[PDB]
């Protein structure tokens, strides 16, 4: 979408310049917008440079970030056909 | 009330040749047209404000003899007739003058190309435009609706006046005429031949079929069908008998089959004596289980 | 060919005064006209009316090709009052029991007129939706105002994975538009299956009424149709004869097939300054200018509906008249 | 109980001591209600647990109701200590404590209606103090309660006809 590329161009300009950015997103339309831009900014730089650190507020947003990362890896293994160095860790509760 | 009469003339070069050979010359094309002009003046005098429209069907295409077609081309003069000199309604004399100017253009256009184009039937286009012009005339006259009574005048001559190519469009025209509540006063003129499609159209559109062989009385048969078409059918009429047909025939074979068979979800006419190898009607697959049970019984 | 199963909502939700005078007085009234719209274009098809009253499903009209059986069935519903709740599971399971006598060669259709917003089903309704796909039953639900999530899955899974059949009505004029499209068939892409049907006898028009003859009723009659197989003078109808299971149609099936083969060629509306022809009609005499909005920038422009099959000029009035009934453009029959 | 016997039938009310299994059973049965053509009433707390976030379907509540505006527990020593603490810091006394906190507890209700551009949803807000604050996509029209009953009947039929028109 073109509206998702507006926040993605701001995420590609603040991750390589600013140190902290208060970016507002609409509800139900900004989950995978910053998800793909975080793996693209690392692919534009170095893939073993700065890794992604996600800080949710609930355990559901931890679980919802894992299935979107599977869609990011499925879009990188079907549109490219190459299996790179995988990542992603589900740091949940102890019980 | 007003009564609209739609006369569909079938002018052709083979109809004037069959009437001048079979039984010698039993009447030319202008001898029956004068008696039809006497029947047209009787219909205009039977009721006030009675409209009339004439549409011919030649070999090279259909054309409108009257219905203000010659006046529409003149706006965008006579031919010296004896009917115009006998006075009695100038609207009937102008319709005879426009028909005389249209018959003179038909003889000027009749040549080797018109005789070579007499291989199909122009009655299918005359029935499709005839019901559409009657729907256009009824829509133009909202106040006081008239009684639309179509009177088909098919001249059964030689060549290929009746075939499978014109029976499909006449069947759609008969379903359109029955939906428009218009009676089809059929009249089989020419040789002694009765068509099953003309008998089924008079039974579906609640019309009258008259079989006139050779010629006989021109005005004797014109004063009998003019008393039931313009009327509101108060009687039980007097149409021709033996018109009860099955209204179906095998197009792939060429004969009437009592027990037919459907196609492959296409509802095409097919004989039950056919094996149905991938349905001989269109490009589709047939059922092997239905072919196994039909071959056993 | 077709075996439509009408599913009507007859509950307390139809007691609301949304329509004039209410929902139930217009649903029953417009369905009688839909019976007239169905048996005219499809004289050899079937109909079945199933109401949903008091949380159940009641059969008021048996599956038959006679149109008068569905008229008198709807005249008894307007006398009583629609009560209870709709039951979609009992109506579909009753529609499944009647479409099992319907063969695979005849198309099985289910039309649901759902004006409520909540139903009462016994068991799981998702076990009934998947059963309609296993035996290929095309289900179409007509929902009122708000949408139901059940009818979205019913008009998609039973309709080859395409949700476009669950229509939402908003007016009584739009409700008659749904009865015009449902009267017409659904020539889809299907699943490419084989099709072959036979045993179609012809009815002999008999008019013997002296001591009469009736093989399907044994009563007095003013003339019945004689079967070409068992030679029985039963009732005059274009359906099947009730003595040897053979058809008895005539030109009624030919008129339906002619409408089915009618592709309806619309005439191309070219202007009078563009087609270089005068204002004339191939069907009648349209000698008036079409466009006349501006001064001379539109009045001289006009429009002439030139049918591309014979290059004949026409108007906008006869272009819809030739595509409705008879043959599409009368200039096609002349070469 | 006419809505609890002829409309929503079953009742899904979130208690003050909401158990994790009770919140799990009320969530699954709410998905079982809308997947059977029934519909249920999810009586939750805007200040309570489970802020949700999962929707993008017709199984969720298409119409979300809010009882007034979200408030905070006042007359407490924890609030009076943080009031004078932020009064010396940012001087936002008796302003952001009743508005910025009341917005974020209402914005958790706004994050569930906006479930993408493909799904619709209607979120009504009561009282008159909501006009002093802002909201996500500020396109809000003020009407009465009985007036919006005829507006939502139109919005539940226009959105069913404009879905295939904008595609
Ligand atoms: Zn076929
Ligand atoms: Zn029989
Ligand atoms: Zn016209
Ligand atoms: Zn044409």
């Amino acid at each position: 979408y073109p509206e998702q590329y507006n926040y993605m161009c701001d995420i590609k300009k603040t991750l390589d310049v600013g140190g902290n950015s208060i970016l507002e997103m609409p509800s139900g339309t900004g989950k995978t917008v910053s998800l793909l831009s975080l793996t693209i900014a690392y692919q534009m730089h170095y893939p073993e440079h700065r890794k992604i650190i996600y800080c949710s507020r609930t355990m559901s947003e931890i679980e919802k970030a894992l299935v979107e990362l599977e869609n990011l890896m499925d879009y990188r293994t079907k549109e490219l056909g190459y299996q790179e160095d995988f990542r992603g860790l589900g740091l949940t509760s102890r019980k | 009330s007003p009564s609209l009469l739609t006369v569909i003339i079938e002018i052709a070069p083979k109809l004037w040749t069959t009437f001048d050979e079979e039984g010698n010359e039993k009447g030319s094309i202008i001898k029956v047209l004068e008696a039809l002009i006497v029947f047209l003046n009787a219909h205009l005098a039977f009721n006030s404000a009675n409209k009339v429209a004439v549409i011919a069907a030649y070999s090279q295409g259909i054309k409108y003899l009257y219905p203000x077609x010659x006046x529409x081309x003149x706006x965008x003069x006579x031919x010296x007739x004896x009917x115009x000199x006998x006075x009695x309604y100038r609207r009937f004399r102008n319709v005879d003058e426009t028909l005389v100017e249209e018959i003179y253009k038909l003889f000027e256009l009749e040549k080797k190309q018109i005789e070579q184009n007499s291989q199909r039937s122009t009655l299918a286009g005359a029935m499709s435009a005839g019901l559409t012009y009657v729907n256009r005339i009824s829509k133009e006259s909202v106040t006081t609706s008239l009684k639309s009574r179509l009177l088909v005048l098919t001249c059964g001559s030689g060549s290929s006046k009746d075939e499978i190519f014109q029976y499909i469009p006449i069947m759609n025209c008969i379903f359109s005429a029955t939906k428009m509540k218009c009676p089809i006063d059929v009249v089989k003129i020419g040789g002694s031949k009765e068509s099953t499609f003309l008998q089924q159209t008079t039974d579906a559109t609640n019309g009258v079929y008259l079989h006139v062989e050779s010629t006989e009385g021109l005005i004797q048969y014109l004063a009998t069908a003019m008393f039931i078409d313009p009327s509101l059918r108060p009687i039980i009429v007097k149409p021709n008998h033996g018109s009860v047909d099955f209204r179906t025939s095998c197009y792939l074979t060429g004969r009437v089959v009592a027990v037919g068979f459907i196609c492959s979800v296409c509802l095409c006419v097919l004989s039950i004596i056919p094996p149905g190898n991938k349905c001989p009607a269109c490009d589709s697959q047939f059922d092997e289980h239905v072919i196994a049970k039909l071959k056993r019984k | 060919i077709r075996s439509l199963i009408l599913t009507l909502d007859c509950s307390e939700a139809m007691l609301e005064k949304d329509l004039r005078p209410n929902r139930h007085a217009m649903i029953i009234q417009y369905a009688i006209d839909f019976v007239h719209e169905f048996f005219d274009q499809n004289p050899i098809s079937q109909m079945g009316i199933i109401i949903m009253r008091n949380g159940l499903a009641q059969l008021v009209s048996q599956v038959s090709g006679n149109p008068q059986d569905h008229i008198d069935a709807l005249k008894s519903i307007r006398k009583q009052e629609p009560k209870g709740n709709p039951s979609l599971q009992n109506a579909l399971e009753m529609a499944r029991g009647l479409l099992l006598p319907v063969p695979a060669h005849c198309t099985r259709e289910v039309l649901i007129v759902f004006g409520s917003l909540s139903t009462t089903d016994p068991g799981d309704i998702h076990q009934t939706i998947d059963s309609l796909v296993s035996e290929k039953i095309r289900v179409k639900v007509l929902g009122l105002s708000a949408q139901v999530a059940i009818c979205k899955e019913l008009c998609k899974a039973t309709n080859y994975g395409d949700e476009s059949f669950y229509k939402i009505l908003l007016d009584e004029t739009h409700l008659k538009e749904l009865f015009n499209e449902a009267v017409t068939p659904x020539x889809x892409x299907x699943x490419x299956x084989x099709x072959x049907x036979x045993x179609x006898x012809x009815p002999t028009r008999i008019f013997e009424d002296t001591p009469t003859f009736c093989s399907c009723h044994s009563k007095l009659v003013y003339g019945g149709y004689f079967c070409p197989n068992c030679h029985s003078k039963v009732c005059s109808l274009p359906t099947v004869c009730p003595c040897c299971d053979l058809m008895l149609i005539l030109x009624x099936x030919x008129x339906x097939x002619x409408x089915x083969x009618x592709x309806x060629k619309t005439f191309a509306e070219v202007p009078t300054t563009e087609k270089f022809r005068s204002e004339d009609c191939f069907s009648c005499q349209s000698r008036f200018p079409x466009x006349x909005x501006x001064x001379x920038x539109x009045x001289x422009x006009x429009s002439r509906y030139r049918c591309e099959d014979c290059k004949q000029e026409f108007c906008v009035d006869c272009d819809v008249f030739i595509h409705e009934i008879l043959h599409n453009c009368p200039g096609c029959e002349s070469k | 109980m006419g809505i609890l016997d002829e409309v929503w039938k079953h009742k899904l009310i979130l208690v003050e001591t909401p158990d994790a299994q009770e919140t799990s059973l009320a969530l699954e049965t709410y998905r079982k209600a809308c997947s059977n053509g029934r519909g249920a009433i999810l009586l939750s707390v805007a200040r309570g647990k489970v802020s949700e976030g999962i929707d993008f379907d017709h199984q969720y509540g298409r119409t979300v109701l809010m009882i007034g505006i979200p408030f905070q527990y006042t007359e407490s020593r924890i609030l009076k200590a943080r009031l004078e603490f932020m009064r010396e810091n940012y001087r936002i006394r008796e302003n952001d404590f009743l508005s910025f906190d009341a917005m974020r507890h209402a914005a958790q209700c706004l994050g569930r209606v906006l479930r993408g551009k493909d799904d619709y949803g209607v979120m009504v807000l009561a009282d008159r103090r909501f006009s002093r604050k802002r909201s996500q996509l500020p396109k809000w029209i003020a009407q009465g309660l009985s007036d919006a009953d005829l507006n939502l009947s139109t919005d539940m039929a226009i959105s069913n006809t404009k879905q295939f028109l904008r595609t």
